[PDB]
C-alpha cells in the first residue's frame, strides 16, 4: 500500500512541480521589473538626497566590473519603513 | 548449519530477526528490479527549470515545446 | 607536505566541498558564484605570487561580494544624508518609501 | 562587516579566556571548551548560512560531531582524575613538574 | 592492551596524519588532527597510573584548545576568502591564529609548557610517538600555508623556542624530559628556516625523527629513565653507551656527525638570505645545548660508575627486546653526513 | 486572535491531564475488581479539583537546597517544556505549522532531563541524586530507540513535516509497514515518560519526592502533559486517521478516540505488570531494543529504493 | 528595535559567555553554557537554519550538555567570579555603546553598526531550504567525509571503552 | 568605479497579471501549453544575458502573452475556471488532487471551446529549443583579459653541471 501510494504521491509531486515551472517565466519577469523598480526608485531618491555631499556620484557602482551584481537585501529595502523590511526580512522565517 | 541456527533461534531470537533483517537490507537491493525506478524517478522529479537551449540549426532529439513527441517521456511512470 | 594522493590516484576525495563554484545539490548558485569564478579563472595556473598582484580587481570584487563593505558604507552614507535631512526638514520621503502606493506585481 | 560576527568572536575570545588562566575545577575547563566549539558552531552556521554557499551547510555537523566526541574524551580523563583525587581540581595535576 | 586494537588505534593515529597530509580541504585537516587527538588518548595510557592520567589530560587540553583556535582561523578564512582550500590563507589574523594553532600542537614557545610534562607522564614508546610522529602533520600545515606566515611572528616562535629548549634541559636529569626540551629546540631550527628553504625544514625533521627513534628506542633497550640509571648501562652492555654517546654527541650538532648536518644547511640557508645575527645567535643557543650533552654524556656517561650487585644476576641473560630498526636508526643518526646532498631527494 | 488559539491548546491540556487523573483512578480501579472515586463528584468528577485546590494549600518545604534557582527553575522547565511539545501537533492543523516539528518535537522532549537532573542536584539527599541518576540515564536510554525508530518512520513519511504524516497514512495506517517500529516505540515512549513497568520513582524513593504539593502538582502535571502528548504523537505516527478538508473536525474526534484509547493503553499496561530491576530495562534498551532498532533502519533505508517508493520530499 | 533582534541576542550570547566563564561552579557553568546555546541557537533559526537549530537543540543541549551536568552531578558532587562577571559585562556594554553612537567599530576587524538584515539576498530557493539539501548532500557528495566521520566515532567508542577501564 | 545604469519608469510599465497565486495555479499547465514560446524566448534571453535590463521586452512579451492567456479564458470559460481555481484556492497547500473533478470542468470546456489539451505528466519539465534572432554573448561576464600563464618546460634533460655544487660535493 505505501509503495503504490509513494508512487502516487511523487507523480502529484511532478505535476506541483511543473506547474511551477510554467509560471516562473512570468514570475520572473515579474521579479526582474520589481528588482528595477526598486533600484530606479532608491536612484531617484539618492540624486534628491545626496547633492548635499561633495564628491558623490549618485548610483555609482561599488564592483570594479561592469557585470549586472543580484541586488541586496539593504540595497532594495534601505530606504523603505520598518515595517516592510521586517517583512521582506524574516516574513518567511517568522511565519508560523 | 541447522543445528547452530536453531540453538541461536532457541536461545537469541532477538538477535537472530537483526542479523536476518540487516542481511536482507543489505542483499536486497541488489536483487529487486524496481531499484532501477527509484533512480529514475528521483532523477524525473524536476526540482529547477528546464533551462531552454538555443536552437544552432541541428538538434532533432530536442524539442520545440513540451507536447512535441520528442524529448524524455514519463509514460514509465503513469504505467508502473 | 602535502602528498597529492587524490591527484595520484585520480580520486575526489575533498575537492567538491572546497569552493562555492563547485557542483553544487540541485544547481544552487552561491551569492558570490560569479565573482568567485572570476577570480579563481584569473588566478588559474599563474601561482600565488602573480595571483596576488595580477588578480587584485577579480579578488577585491569578490571580497566585496562577501562581505559588502562598500555597499553597507554607501547605505550608511545615503541613510545618514536622509537622517540628517530629515531632522532639518529640508526633505520629505515620497510616498513609495512611506509605504502608500500598494506594491507592482 | 556583519555585527553579529564580532559578538560571536567577542563570545569565542572570552570563552579563550576563561580556559587559559583560572587553575580552578577542570569540569569548568571543558566547559569552556565546548562554549568555544558552541561559538566555533554558531559563527560557521551564520557564514554558510549568508554566502549561500550549500555544500557546507554539513560543515557544522561535522564540527559538532567530532567536537562532541571530543567532548566526551575529555571527560572520561576528568573521570580518571575523579577516580584518583576525588575532585577535579587541577592543582592535583602537578605530580609531573618533577 | 589488546594487540589488536592497539593496531587499531596505531593505524588511527597513522590514518589521522595521513588525512592532514593529503587533504585539500580545511575542514578534513581539522578531522584529521582530531582523529589524531582521539587516537593518540589511550597510547599515552598504556600502563594506567595517575602520572599518564595527569599527562593525557594535559595533553588532551593543549590538543583541544590548539584544534579550537585552528577552526578559528579556518572560519576567519572562510569569512575573508569564501572558500576551503589548503593553501595561503586570506588575512593576516587568520595566519596569526593558524600558526599559534600549530605552534600550540608542535609544542613551540610560548606553548611549551606541557612538552616536559606529558612526556615525563607517559611510557617510552608513546614518548616516542609525541615527539616523533606528532610532529609530522602541524609541520605538513605549516609547509603549505608558508606564503601566509608572518615572518616576524615565526621567528619570534622559533627563537624563543630555541632559547627555552636550551635553557630548559641544563637542569634535567630525566630523559624524557631531556629529549622533551631537546623537541621544542629543534621544532624552533625547523620553523626558523621555514619561510626561506621549505626542504631544510624537512631535512631537519627527518634527521630529528631519526634520532629521537635511535634515542627512545635505546631507553626501551635499556629500561633507563633517568641519567643514574643510564650511567649503569656499562656494566650490563657496554655498546649501549656508546649509542647514547654518538647519538647526544649528534643532537647537540657536533660535526662530523649528521645532526650538524641540518642546522648548518639552515645556517647555510639564512646567509643567503642575509641574515647574519640571527643564525648567529640561534647556534650560540645550540651551543648551549650541545654542552650540556657534553655534561651528561663526560661526567655521567663514559667514565665507569659504581654498580650494584644484582647487577651480576643480569649478566647471566641477554636482550629480548625487540630492538626494532636500532642498529640502522644508529648508523643513520650519526654517519650520514658524507650524504649531506641527499636533501634534494626532499625538494 | 493568534493568542485566543494559544490559550485554546495550553488551558484544555492543562484541563485533560487533570481529568486524566480521574480517569486513571477510575480505570485502574476497575481494572482492580473495585471503583475509583465516585463521591466527590458525580460519578467523580470534582476528585481533581479538589485534588489541585488540596496540593495548592498545603505547606511546601522549602528545603535547605544545593539550589535554590534550580529548585525554582525544574517545574518552570518542565511545563514549559511540556506545554511546547504540543505546538507543532497536527490535529489537523498545528498551532505553529514548521517544516521541521518532528525534530523539534524530538528535539524538546531531549531537553526534558534537565527537570529531572536539576530536581536531583536541588535536593540535598544523596540517594535523591542516585535516583535522579537512574532516570537520566533511563531517559537518555529511550531517547536513543526514539530517534532511530522515528527516523525509520520519516524515511517513510518524506520529510520532518507532522502535517505531511496525515497525508502520508491516507491509505493505510502506518502501523501496517512498521508495526515493530510501532511496538518498539510505544514501549520507548512508555520508558520516556517514567510510567509503569519503567517507572522507578516509587521504590528501589525517586527524584521528585523532595517537591510537596506546591510544585509537586505541577510536576506531575507537566509530567502527565508529556504522556497525552506521547500517545498523541504515537497517533499521529502510527494511527493516522481520516482528514477531510472541508470537515476538521472529523479528523479531530478520530485521532481524539485513538489518542484517548492508546492513554487507556498506558493506563491498562502499568495496572499489569510488575516493574523492570534498573538493569532489566538498561538489558531491553541495549541489548533487545538497539538491534532490532537498527536492523529496521537498515530495512526502511533500502527498503523504498529496492521498491520504488520514496516519498516525496514536499 | 525588532529590526536589531539578532544582534539583540547575540549581545545575550556575549553575557551569557561571561555567565559562565567567570565560573562559580561547574553546576552553574553549565547553566549558563546551556542559555548560552539557546540563545545561540535563536540566532541560528533566524538565519534560516533550521536544520541547524535543532542540532543545537538535540544534540549540544539535549545530548552533550546532559553529559556534562550528569557528570557534574556524579563526579563534582565570590569575588573572583563576579568581578570577572561585571568586568566582561561592563566591556561588552560599552562596545554596545561605541557601535550604536558611531554605527561603525574597529577591535580587531572593522565592524558595520547596522543591523543584519542588510546583508541577505532577495531570491527564492524553490520547494526546498537549501541548507536542508546541503546536509542531505552528506550522503552523496559527502562519502570520504561519512568514512572518516564513521571510523572516528567507532574509534571514539573503542577509546572511551579502553581509558575508562583502569587496566 | 562606474555608474550602473538602470532603465526609466516608463521602460518598467507593463500591464500586471493582476490575478492570485491559485488562479496561476489553476490554469497552470494550459498556460505552459499555450504561451510556450514568449516564455522559452524570456527564459533563454534571461539564462544567456544574465542580466535583467537586457530582458525587459522579451519579459513584456511574458506579460503580453499571459494576459491573452487570461482573456482568451474570460471570453469562453470564466465560470468552470472560477469554480476550479476557488477550489484550488482553499486548500492551504493549493492540492491539484483535491480538486480533479473542477479541473476535469474546466479541461473539457477548454479543449471544447478552445481546443486545448493538457500536458501530461512529464512535459513542461522537457529542455525545449528557441529559435531566436538575438545574438550569443560573446562575454556575459564582463570578463576582462585572463592572466598570461607560465612558461612551460622544454628542452631535454641535461645531467648536472658537476654535481650538487654544495661546498665540496663533486657529486
Ligand atoms: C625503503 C625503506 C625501507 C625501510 C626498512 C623496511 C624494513 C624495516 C621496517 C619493518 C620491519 O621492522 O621489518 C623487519 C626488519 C628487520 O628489522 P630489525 O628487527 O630491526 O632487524 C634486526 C635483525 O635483523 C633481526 O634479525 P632476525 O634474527 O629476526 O633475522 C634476520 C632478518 C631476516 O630477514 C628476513 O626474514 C627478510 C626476508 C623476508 C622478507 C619478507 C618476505 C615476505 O634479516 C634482517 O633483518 C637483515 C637486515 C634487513 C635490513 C634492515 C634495514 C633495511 C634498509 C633500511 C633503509 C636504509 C636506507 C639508507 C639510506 C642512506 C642514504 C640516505 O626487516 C626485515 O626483516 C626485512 C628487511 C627487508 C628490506 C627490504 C629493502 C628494500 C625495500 C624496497
Ligand atoms: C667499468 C665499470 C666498473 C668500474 C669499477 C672501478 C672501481 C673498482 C673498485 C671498486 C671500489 C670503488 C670504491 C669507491 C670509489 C672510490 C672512492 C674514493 O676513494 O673516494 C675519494 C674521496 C675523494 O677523493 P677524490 O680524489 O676527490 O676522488 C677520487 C675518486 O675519483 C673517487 O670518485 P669521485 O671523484 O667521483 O668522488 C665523489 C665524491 C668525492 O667526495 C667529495 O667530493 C667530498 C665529500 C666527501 C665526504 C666528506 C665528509 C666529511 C665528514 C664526515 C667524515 C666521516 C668520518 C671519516 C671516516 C671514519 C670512518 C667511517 O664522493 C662523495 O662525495 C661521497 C662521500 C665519500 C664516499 C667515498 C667512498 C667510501 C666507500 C667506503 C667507505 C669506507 C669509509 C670511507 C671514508 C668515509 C668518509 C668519507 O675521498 C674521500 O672523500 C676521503 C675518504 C676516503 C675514500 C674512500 C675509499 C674507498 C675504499 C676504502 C677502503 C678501506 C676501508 C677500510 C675500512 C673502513 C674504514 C674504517
Ligand atoms: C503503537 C501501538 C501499540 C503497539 C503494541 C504495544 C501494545 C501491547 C503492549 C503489551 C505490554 C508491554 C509491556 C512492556 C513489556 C516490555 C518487555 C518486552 O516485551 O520486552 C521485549 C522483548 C525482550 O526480550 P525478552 O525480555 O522477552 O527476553 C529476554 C531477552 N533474551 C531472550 C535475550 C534473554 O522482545 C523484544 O525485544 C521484541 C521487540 C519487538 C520485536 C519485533 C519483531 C519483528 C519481527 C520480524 C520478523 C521475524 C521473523 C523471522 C525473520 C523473517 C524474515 C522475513
Ligand atoms: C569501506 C568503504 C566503503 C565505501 C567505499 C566507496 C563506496 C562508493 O561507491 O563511493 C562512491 C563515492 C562517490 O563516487 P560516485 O560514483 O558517486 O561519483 C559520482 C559523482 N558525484 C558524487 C558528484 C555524484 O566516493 C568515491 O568515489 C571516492 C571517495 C571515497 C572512496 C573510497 C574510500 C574508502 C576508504 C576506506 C578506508
Ligand atoms: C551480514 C548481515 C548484517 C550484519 C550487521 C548488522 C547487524 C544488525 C544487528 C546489530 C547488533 C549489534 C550487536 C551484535 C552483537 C553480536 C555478538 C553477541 O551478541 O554475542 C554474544 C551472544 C551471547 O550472549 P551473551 O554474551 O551472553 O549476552 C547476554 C545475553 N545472553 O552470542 C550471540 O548472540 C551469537 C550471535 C551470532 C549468531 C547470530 C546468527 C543470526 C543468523 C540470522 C540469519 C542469517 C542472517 C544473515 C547474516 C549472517 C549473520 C550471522
Ligand atoms: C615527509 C614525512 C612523510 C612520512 C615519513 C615517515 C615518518 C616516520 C616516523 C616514525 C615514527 C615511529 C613511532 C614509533 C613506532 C610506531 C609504533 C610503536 O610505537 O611501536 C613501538 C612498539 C610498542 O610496543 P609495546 O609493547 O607497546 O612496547 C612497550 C615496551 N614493553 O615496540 C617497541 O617499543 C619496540 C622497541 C623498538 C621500537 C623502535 C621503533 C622505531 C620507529 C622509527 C624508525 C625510524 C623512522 C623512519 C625513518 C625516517 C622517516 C622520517
Ligand atoms: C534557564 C533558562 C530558561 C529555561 C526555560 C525556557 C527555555 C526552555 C523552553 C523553551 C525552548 C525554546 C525553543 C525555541 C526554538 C525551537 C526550534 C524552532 O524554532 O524550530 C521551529 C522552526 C523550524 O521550522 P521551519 O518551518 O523551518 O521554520 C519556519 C520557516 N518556514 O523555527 C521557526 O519557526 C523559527 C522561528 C523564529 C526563531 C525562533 C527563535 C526562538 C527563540 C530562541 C530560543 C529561546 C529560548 C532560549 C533557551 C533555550 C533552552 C535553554
Ligand atoms: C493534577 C491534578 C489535578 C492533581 C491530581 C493529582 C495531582 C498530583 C499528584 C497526583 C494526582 O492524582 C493522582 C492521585 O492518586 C494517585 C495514586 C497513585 O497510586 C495509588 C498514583 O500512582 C502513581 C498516582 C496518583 C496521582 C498523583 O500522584 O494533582
Ligand atoms: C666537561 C665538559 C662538558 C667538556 C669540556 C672538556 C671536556 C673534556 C676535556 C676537556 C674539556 O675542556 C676543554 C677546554 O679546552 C680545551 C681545548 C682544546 O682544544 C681547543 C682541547 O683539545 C683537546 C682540550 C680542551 C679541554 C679538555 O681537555 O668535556
Amino acid at each position: 500500500s505505501m509503495m503504490r501510494w509513494n508512487r502516487e504521491r511523487r507523480r502529484l509531486q511532478i505535476e506541483d512541480f511543473e506547474a511551477r515551472i510554467a509560471l516562473m517565466p512570468l514570475l520572473q519577469a515579474e521579479k526582474d521589473r520589481r528588482v528595477l523598480q526598486m533600484l530606479r526608485e532608491n536612484l531617484e531618491e539618492e540624486a534628491t538626497i545626496m547633492k548635499d555631499v561633495p564628491g558623490w556620484k549618485v548610483g555609482e557602482s561599488v564592483f570594479h566590473t561592469t557585470r549586472w551584481v543580484t541586488p541586496m537585501m539593504g540595497e532594495l529595502y534601505g530606504l523603505r519603513t520598518g515595517e516592510e523590511i521586517l517583512s521582506s526580512t524574516y516574513g518567511f522565517i517568522w511565519y508560523t | 548449519v541447522a543445528a547452530f541456527l536453531k540453538n541461536v533461534w532457541a536461545k537469541e531470537p532477538v538477535l537472530v530477526a537483526s542479523f536476518a533483517i540487516a542481511g536482507l537490507a543489505v542483499i536486497l537491493p541488489t536483487l529487486s528490479p524496481y531499484t532501477k525506478y527509484s533512480l529514475m524517478i528521483n532523477r524525473a522529479t524536476p526540482y529547477n527549470y528546464p533551462v531552454p537551449l538555443r536552437d544552432d540549426g541541428n538538434m532533432p532529439d530536442v524539442p520545440s515545446h513540451p507536447q512535441d513527441p520528442q524529448g524524455p517521456s514519463l509514460e514509465w511512470l503513469k504505467r508502473l | 607536505p602535502f602528498f597529492d594522493v587524490q591527484k595520484k590516484l585520480g580520486v575526489d576525495l575533498d575537492h567538491w566541498m572546497t569552493i562555492q563554484s563547485a557542483e553544487q545539490p540541485h544547481r544552487i548558485p552561491a551569492r558570490c558564484h560569479a565573482f568567485e569564478k572570476e577570480w579563481i579563472e584569473c588566478a588559474h595556473g599563474i601561482g600565488s605570487i602573480r595571483a596576488e598582484k595580477e588578480c587584485k580587481i577579480e579578488f577585491e570584487d569578490f571580497r566585496e561580494c562577501l562581505l559588502r563593505q562598500k555597499t553597507m558604507k554607501r547605505l550608511n552614507a545615503i541613510k545618514r544624508q536622509r537622517d540628517k535631512l530629515i531632522k532639518e526638514g529640508k526633505y520629505t520621503p515620497p510616498p513609495h518609501h512611506s509605504g502608500q502606493e500598494d506594491l507592482r506585481p | 562587516m556583519s555585527l553579529v560576527y564580532m559578538n560571536i568572536m567577542m563570545a569565542f575570545t572570552v570563552s579563550l579566556t576563561g580556559l587559559l588562566m583560572y587553575r580552578s575545577h577542570l569540569m569548568s575547563s571543558l566547559l569552556c571548551l565546548e562554549g568555544m566549539m558552541l561559538s566555533l558552531f554558531i559563527l560557521a552556521t551564520l557564514m554558510i548560512l549568508n554566502s549561500h554557499f550549500t555544500l557546507a551547510s554539513m560543515m557544522p555537523i561535522i564540527l559538532l560531531v567530532f567536537a562532541a566526541c571530543e567532548a566526551a574524551l575529555g571527560l572520561s580523563l576528568l573521570v580518571m582524575v575523579s577516580n584518583t583525587y576525588g575532585t577535579d581540581y587541577v592543582q592535583n595535576l602537578n605530580l609531573l613538574q618533577c | 592492551m589488546n594487540p589488536i586494537i592497539l593496531i587499531i588505534i596505531l593505524m588511527t593515529v597513522m590514518l589521522g596524519t595521513i588525512i592532514v597530509m593529503i587533504s585539500t580541504h580545511w575542514l578534513l585537516i581539522w578531522i584529521g588532527f582530531e582523529m589524531n587527538m582521539l587516537a593518540i588518548i589511550p597510547i599515552m595510557m598504556k600502563k594506567h597510573n595517575p602520572r599518564a592520567t595527569e599527562a593525557s589530560t594535559k595533553y588532551f587540553l593543549t590538543q583541544s584548545t590548539a584544534s579550537m583556535l585552528l577552526m578559528m582561523a579556518i572560519i576567519i578564512n572562510l569569512m575573508f576568502s569564501g572558500q576551503w582550500t589548503v593553501m595561503k590563507l586570506f588575512n593576516p589574523m587568520a595566519s596569526m591564529l593558524m600558526t599559534m594553532a600549530l605552534a600550540m600542537k608542535l609544542g613551540m614557545a610560548p606553548f611549551h609548557f606541557w612538552v616536559p610534562e606529558v612526556t615525563q607522564g607517559i611510557p617510552l614508546s608513546s614518548g616516542l610517538i609525541l615527539l616523533t610522529w606528532q610532529k609530522l602533520a602541524p609541520m605538513s600545515v605549516l609547509y603549505q600555508i608558508l606564503p601566509s606566515i608572518n615572518l616576524d611572528l615565526i621567528l619570534t616562535l622559533s627563537i624563543l623556542s630555541i632559547t627555552i629548549g636550551g635553557w630548559g634541559g641544563l637542569n634535567q636529569t630525566q630523559l624524557r624530559k631531556i629529549m622533551a626540551y631537546s623537541s621544542i629546540a629543534h621544532m624552533g631550527w625547523m620553523t626558523a628556516v621555514l619561510l626561506y628553504n621549505p626542504t631544510m625544514t624537512l631535512l631537519n625533521l627527518i634527521i630529528y625523527i631519526i634520532m629521537t627513534s635511535t634515542m627512545f628506542t635505546l631507553f626501551m633497550a635499556n629500561s633507563t629513565t633517568t641519567t643514574l640509571s643510564l650511567s649503569h648501562t656499562w656494566n650490563k652492555a657496554p655498546i649501549m653507551t656508546i649509542l647514547v654517546l654518538i647519538t647526544l654527541l649528534s643532537m647537540g650538532g657536533l660535526p662530523p656527525l649528521s645532526g650538524f648536518m641540518p642546522k648548518w644547511m639552515i645556517i647555510q640557508e639564512m646567509t643567503k638570505n642575509d641574515s647574519i645575527i640571527l643564525p648567529t645567535l640561534m647556534a650560540i643557543t645550540a651551543l648551549l645545548n650541545l654542552y650540556f650533552y657534553m655534561r651528561l654524556t663526560y661526567s655521567t656517561a663514559l667514565t665507569m660508575f659504581p654498580s650494584t650487585n644484582n647487577m651480576k644476576m643480569k649478566w647471566q641473560f641477554p636482550t629480548t627486546k625487540r630492538m626494532t630498526l636500532l642498529p640502522t636508526m644508529t648508523v643513520l643518526s650519526t654517519m650520514l653526513l658524507p650524504l649531506t646532498p641527499i636533501l634534494s631527494i626532499l625538494e | 486572535m493568534f493568542m485566543i488559539n494559544v490559550l485554546t491548546l495550553i488551558i484544555p491540556i492543562l484541563l485533560a491531564v487533570a481529568f486524566l487523573t480521574l480517569v486513571e483512578r477510575k480505570v485502574l480501579g476497575y481494572m482492580q475488581f473495585r471503583k475509583g472515586p465516585n463521591v466527590v463528584g458525580p460519578y467523580g468528577l470534582l476528585q481533581p479539583i479538589a485534588d489541585a485546590i488540596k496540593l495548592f494549600i498545603k505547606e511546601p518545604l522549602r528545603p535547605a537546597t544545593s539550589s535554590i534557582s534550580m529548585f525554582i527553575l525544574a517545574p518552570i522547565l518542565a511545563l514549559t517544556l511540556a506545554l511546547t511539545m504540543w505546538i507543532p501537533l497536527p490535529m489537523p492543523y498545528p498551532l505553529i505549522n514548521m517544516n521541521l516539528g518532528v525534530l523539534f518535537m524530538l528535539a524538546m522532549s531531549s531537553l526534558a532531563v534537565y527537570s529531572i537532573l536539576w530536581s536531583g542536584w536541588a535536593s540535598n539527599s544523596k540517594y535523591a541524586l542516585i535516583g535522579a541518576l537512574r532516570a537520566v540515564a533511563q531517559t537518555i536510554s529511550y531517547e536513543v530507540t526514539l530517534a532511530i525508530i522515528l527516523l525509520s518512520v520519516l524515511l517513510m513519511n518524506g520529510s520532518f513535516t507532522l502535517s505531511t504524516l496525515i497525508i502520508t497514512q491516507e491509505q493505510v495506517w502506518l502501523i501496517f509497514p512498521a508495526w515493530p517500529l510501532a511496538m518498539m516505540w510505544f514501549i520507548s515512549t512508555l520508558a520516556e515518560t517514567n510510567r509503569a513497568p519503567f517507572d522507578l520513582t516509587e521504590g528501589e524513593s525517586g527524584f521528585n519526592v523532595e517537591y510537596a504539593a506546591g510544585p509537586f502538582a505541577l510536576f506531575f502535571m507537566a509530567e502527565y502533559a508529556n504522556i497525552i502528548m506521547m500517545n498523541i504523537f504515537t497517533t499521529t505516527l502510527f494511527l493516522g486517521a481520516f482528514h477531510n478538508p472541508y470537515m476538521p473536525e472529523l479528523y479531530t474526534i478520530n485521532f481524539t478516540i485513538k489518542s484517548l484509547l492508546l492513554s487507556i493503553t498506558f493506563l491498562w499496561i502499568r495496572a499489569s505488570y510488575p516493574r523492570f530491576r534498573y538493569d532489566q530495562l538498561m538489558h531491553l534498551l541495549w541489548k533487545n531494543f538497539l538491534p532490532l532498532t537498527l536492523a529496521l533502519c537498515m530495512w526502511h533505508v533500502s527498503l523504498p529504493i529496492l521498491l520504488s517508493s520514496i516519498p516525496p520530499q514536499t | 528595535m525588532m529590526t536589531y533582534i539578532v544582534f539583540i541576542l547575540s549581545i545575550i550570547f556575549v553575557m551569557g559567555f561571561v555567565g559562565f566563564s567567570s565560573k562559580p561552579s561547574p553546576i552553574y557553568g553549565g547553566l549558563g553554557l546551556i542559555v548560552s546555546g539557546g540563545v545561540g541557537c535563536g540566532i541560528v533559526l533566524n538565519f534560516g537554519g533550521s536544520f541547524l537549530g535543532l542540532m543545537v537543540f538535540l544534540i549540544y543541549l539535549g545530548g552533550m550538555m546532559v553529559v556534562f551536568g550528569y557528570t557534574t552531578a556524579m563526579a563534582t558532587e565570590n569575588k573572583v567570579v563576579l568581578g570577572t562577571f561585571i568586568t566582561g559585562l561592563l566591556m561588552e556594554f560599552l562596545m554596545v555603546y561605541y557601535v550604536l553612537k558611531d554605527k561603525e567599530v574597529e577591535i580587531v576587524f572593522k565592524f558595520n553598526g547596522m543591523g543584519d538584515w542588510v546583508i541577505y539576498d532577495t531570491g527564492d530557493s524553490g520547494f526546498f531550504s537549501e541548507e536542508a539539501m546541503g546536509i542531505a548532500a552528506l550522503y552523496s557528495y559527502g562519502t570520504w567525509l561519512v568514512i572518516v566521520t564513521g571510523w572516528s566515532l567507532l574509534i571514539g567508542v573503542v577509546v572511551i571503552m579502553e581509558i575508562t577501564r583502569g587496566n | 568605479p562606474g555608474i550602473v545604469e538602470l532603465p526609466s519608469l516608463e521602460d518598467l510599465k507593463v500591464q500586471e497579471v493582476k490575478v492570485s497565486s491559485s488562479v496561476l495555479k489553476a490554469a497552470a499547465h494550459h498556460y505552459g501549453a499555450q504561451c510556450d514560446k514568449p516564455n522559452k524566448e524570456f527564459m533563454l534571453c534571461r539564462w544567456e544575458e544574465k542580466d535583467p535590463r537586457r530582458c525587459l521586452e522579451e519579459g513584456k512579451l511574458v506579460n503580453q502573452c499571459a494576459l491573452e492567456f487570461f482573456r482568451q479564458i474570460k471570453r469562453h470559460c470564466a465560470e468552470p475556471f472560477t469554480e476550479y481555481w476557488t477550489c484550488i484556492d482553499y486548500s492551504g497547500l493549493q492540492l491539484f488532487r483535491r480538486c480533479r473533478k473542477e479541473q476535469a470542468q474546466f479541461d473539457k470546456c477548454v479543449l471544447d471551446k478552445l481546443g486545448w489539451v493538457r500536458p501530461d505528466l512529464g512535459e513542461l519539465s522537457k529542455v525545449t529549443k528557441v529559435k531566436t534572432d538575438r545574438p550569443l554573448p560573446e562575454n556575459p561576464y564582463h570578463s576582462r583579459a585572463r592572466p598570461e600563464p607560465n612558461p612551460e618546460v622544454e628542452g631535454d634533460l641535461k645531467p648536472a653541471r658537476h654535481g650538487s655544487r654544495l661546498f665540496f660535493w663533486t657529486m
